């Protein structure tokens, strides 16, 4: 039916019996730069297989008080196989992103996560005249954890969850590329993200522009006797990945 | 009554001459280049089509 | 041309068929490529299947018994003898016992080999020797003998040959009662299913009869025939898991319980082997 | 005139005013793998303009009394930007290659090096029971220097240059592709090398399976008061680089 | 027609052409005919390039091993074994080497005697002897005595022979899992680099087993079997130059260093030689 | 199935018959006569024509 759903990209490929759709960003689907809309005049480079594939990150474990999670990109692939491979050598870089969020239950457990994109996901310090430091911000593979209050520390980031860290309604996120996995509904969300930036290519070590948060709205919840160990694991795979300004790595 | 078959010969870059000598079909020699196939009867035996992309079961 | 199928070019996919999942609960085996669940290139395959025909797989000469016998003898009694069967040797029983019914025509050769003996009867100058093999079908007059009347061969073929030459080799066509040889029989041979009960029920294919035509000189000597078949114009139905436990008997399929495997250190161990 | 030439591959170029001209190989320009020759199914890689490019090795020094040098190839690119990084994360590898080999002198220099690239040069031990360790068969971005007298040691490679490490006549490796660079003439030398194997693709870290040597057959010579450090430096280019079975990083 | 070029005529010269000049560097060999540094006559040269083919000059049968077996042995233990290879002799080996990679197939024959041994045996009167020659691929089961069940040989392919008649010969086809035969191989077989470095490490092509098929006499009787090969179909890549140091070892290409040539007394001798 | 081809015999002053009888390409005899050659892959290996008269360098 329309629940079922396989993706292929590479050598690796997810497939999901209880999905709900694609979103696909906009509606754009991510392409290569053209003519007319580049700049830098050097033959870019195209992996193409090595680089356009699924990646797997570190899972999480929904708990009954998870407020919620969040992933900076590319950051969070800097060091995955031939992709962050790429990135370290290069100045500048281009990719879209199929995102596969997979959390799977009993049928007899309830909660509800927003599965959101946002692009350009600046974020704030819990001091308010510093900045967060630069591990607040992104952990790389591991997620960094929303808490369900107000967050202390000099280069901390704000985490608490009602604001999302950026100083807005935690209900509104909904403007951007969104899902919902409903356990009840389905254990999967997908999101089918272009590239989206106000520069044709970006350096992909300074800039990310877009953060992957996981938002509980309906808590974790089950009856004794049943298992209470659900994690969330996030698969990613950079599309149509292309990069210029080759020289020495790093960072 | 002389048969002349292909060799087996390599690919990607050749006849051989035949007479019988006896009355017997049994006296010949072996069938060495019967190439026939029918998987279909040992892996899919089911009764209905069974299409790959499609969902086995409903 | 038994040439297998060449893989196919595919892209990057995103839609709702689900080439990888399916229910094995069918008995149907799935039919994936690689080109269902990742990206491939377009090859062209040019390897064929022309070595795994069953024509070829079984058409390979294999001894199936050798017998000896002598030319002094008492009295005598210096004769050979071998009720055909094809389940007295492991190798090519476990071949023909991959299916269960086959009909072919055979190709049968003999290696017949003397040897003297230990003794005292200085000096020998023997001649050279010459062989009868007879073959006798159910029911006909044996040899009791080695000068018996039997070996006359009115009517029973028998190929006479001498030392030195090239091994003697005949053709046997499809010769049984049934459609089919059978390689299994789940049943017995009497109808209250008292007596023989298998494959054994089945077996009236004849005996072998081997002699020295020449004189018994005075120094010992004894000679053993070794017996070849291969298998010809080949048709096989219904194959059947191979043998796994070794075999006990001709008769039967009486075997001692063998483990499914190689056993390793634990599930995940990747020294295997 | 034919003795101006100039070389671009990436982001990479070469000029040279005296060389002699391009050899290339036997007469075959390095190409990418066809699909009836192919026996890998899952679609290749082709960074085409990462790795497709010029590296520089380490130079030696010319000296009087040198008998000669000799790299491995692609051991010597293993560590060579992204061409390196392709190898580690890649079962299976195909590549052609250019090679230039530059030494200029004063015109009041004298020498001739010859300059070959032997196809699966297989060398010999010092010892005739052992066999050589893995460093003195090829130690990477550095030459190994052949000598003028023989070897010894226990894994030690047999370098008397008479043999040329292989058993043979060392003025009979003119059968390979091969060019000189003679010090009154060119102070350059240039060899397309295409894949030569008897596999379509091969594993890059176990195989080489071809080897440049510089051997002089006139010694390097000059009066007093000349400039006496005549160093000589070694640009290989990977051409149509295409790479199979990827997994996770080795060796 | 693999027949040479004809010499052209060629009056004097007065020119700015210089066939004579060129540069060495280039790794060019000059293509100079002697009509262009001489006044030559026309020569219609019929001599032809047949016999230097690389099919004839490879399509020569050799001798590549020769190993014994006994009839009575202990216990026994009494047969032979060769592992297949091209570089335990010096002759073949030094032809097949001018090549890089090399594909063809081969024409197998045997050249089988025997020798009586001493003893006091006396009076001694064998029938004439049999051997078998069994080939077993890498992976099947070896014999382990001379008269084991392998010997059976219901798939793998095996020759038998009895003495006094012509050596025995058969075809094999090219078997390589490779697109070519390897001369030479410059790396490794684990990944690692640890083990076997060069050749060795493609040479799986299995071995041959040998033993009498005749029941031992009391008299001593020792064989031997000199196995040859030779090359058909012949294609050959990138020459390289024939080996000048003598082989040391099968496996490796390990050496003794080796001058280049026979020394002279000095540059002008003309007694060379 | 006979294929006639020409003897190898002498110049400046003859057929022989072929009949195959193995089913495979390898049991035929030996090429004896395949007479092709290419030296210029091993003598002129150089990117520019390299004419013969002319200077091999400027
Ligand atoms: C002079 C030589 C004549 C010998 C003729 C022998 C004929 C005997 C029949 C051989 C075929 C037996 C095949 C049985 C197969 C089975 O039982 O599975
Ligand atoms: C009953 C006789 C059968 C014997 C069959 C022998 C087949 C063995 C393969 C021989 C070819 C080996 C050629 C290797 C060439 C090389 O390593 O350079
Ligand atoms: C196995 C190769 C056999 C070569 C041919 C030898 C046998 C005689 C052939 C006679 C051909 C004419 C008979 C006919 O009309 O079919
Ligand atoms: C080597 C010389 C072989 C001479 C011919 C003997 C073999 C039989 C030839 C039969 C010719 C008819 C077969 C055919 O049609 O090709």
């Amino acid at each position: 039916s329309d629940r079922v759903r396989s993706i292929t990209l590479g050598n690796s490929t997810i497939t999901t019996q209880e999905c709900a759709n694609v979103v696909v960003g906009y509606g754009v689907w991510p392409t290569y730069l053209n003519d007319d809309e580049a700049t830098a005049e050097d033959q870019p480079t195209q992996p193409d297989v090595a680089t356009c594939r699924f990646y797997t990150l570190e899972s999480v474990m929904w708990q009954q008080s998870s407020p919620g999670w969040w992933w900076k990109f590319p950051d969070a692939l800097s060091n995955m196989g031939l992709f962050g491979q790429n990135m370290q050598y290069h100045y500048l870089g281009r990719a879209g992103y199929t995102v596969h969020v997979q959390c799977n239950a009993s049928k007899f457990h309830q909660g509800c996560l927003l599965v959101v994109c946002v692009p350009e996901a600046e974020m704030g310090c819990a001091t308010l005249a510093n900045k967060p430091d630069q591990k607040s911000l992104s952990n790389g593979e591991t997620a960094n954890m929303f808490e369900s209050q107000n967050s202390t520390g000099q280069t901390a980031v704000q985490a608490n969850v009602i604001n999302a860290g950026m100083g807005v309604g935690v209900g509104n996120l909904t403007i951007f590329p969104h899902q919902w996995i409903n356990l009840r509904t389905n254990n999967s969300a997908t999101i089918v993200m272009p590239y989206i930036n106000s520069v044709p290519m970006d350096n992909m070590f300074r800039h990310n522009n877009f953060t992957l948060m996981i938002i509980p709205f309906a808590p974790l919840s089950y009856s004794t006797g049943a298992t209470t160990y659900v994690p969330i694991t996030v698969t990613v795979a950079p599309m149509c990945a292309e990069y210029n300004g080759l020289r020495l790595a790093g960072k | 009554g002389a048969q002349v078959s292909t060799q087996k010969t390599g690919a990607h870059e050749i006849h051989y001459t035949n007479v019988n000598y006896y009355k017997d079909a049994a006296s010949n020699s072996a069938n060495r280049q019967d190439f026939t196939q029918d998987p279909g009867k040992f892996t899919e035996p089911v009764k209905d089509i069974m299409i790959k992309s499609m969902p086995a079961l409903n | 041309i038994a040439r297998v199928a060449d893989t196919i070019g595919s892209g990057p996919v995103n839609s709702e068929s689900i080439p990888a999942l399916t229910a094995a609960e069918t008995g149907h085996t799935s039919q994936v490529v690689p080109a269902d669940t990742m990206q491939t290139r377009h090859v062209k395959n040019y390897h064929s299947r022309s070595e795994s025909t069953v024509e070829n797989f079984l058409c390979r000469s294999a001894c199936v018994f050798y017998t000896t016998y002598r030319n002094h003898g008492t009295d005598g009694d210096n004769f050979g003898y071998w009720v055909i069967s094809t389940r007295q040797v492991a190798q090519l029983r476990r071949k023909l016992e991959m299916f269960t019914y086959a009909r072919f025509d055979l190709e049968l050769t003999f290696v017949i080999t003397s040897t003297q003996e230990q003794s005292t009867i200085q000096g020998q100058d023997s001649p050279v020797l010459t062989h009868q093999i007879m073959y006798v079908p159910p029911g006909g007059p044996v040899p009791t003998k080695v000068n018996s009347y039997s070996w006359q061969t009115s009517t029973n073929p028998s190929v006479f040959w001498t030392e030195g030459s090239a091994p003697p080799r005949m053709s046997i066509p499809f010769i049984s009662i049934g459609n089919a040889y059978s390689m299994f029989y789940d049943g017995w041979a009497k109808f209250d299913k008292q007596g023989t009960y298998g494959i054994n029920t089945l077996n009236n294919m004849g005996t072998l009869y081997m002699r020295h035509v020449n004189d018994g000189s005075p120094g010992p000597i004894v000679s053993t025939v070794r017996i070849y078949f291969k298998p010809k114009h080949v048709k096989t139905w219904v194959p059947r898991p191979p043998r796994l436990c070794q075999y006990q008997k001709a008769g039967n399929v009486n075997f001692e319980p063998t483990g499914v495997t190689e056993s390793r250190t634990d599930i995940t161990t990747m020294q295997t082997t």
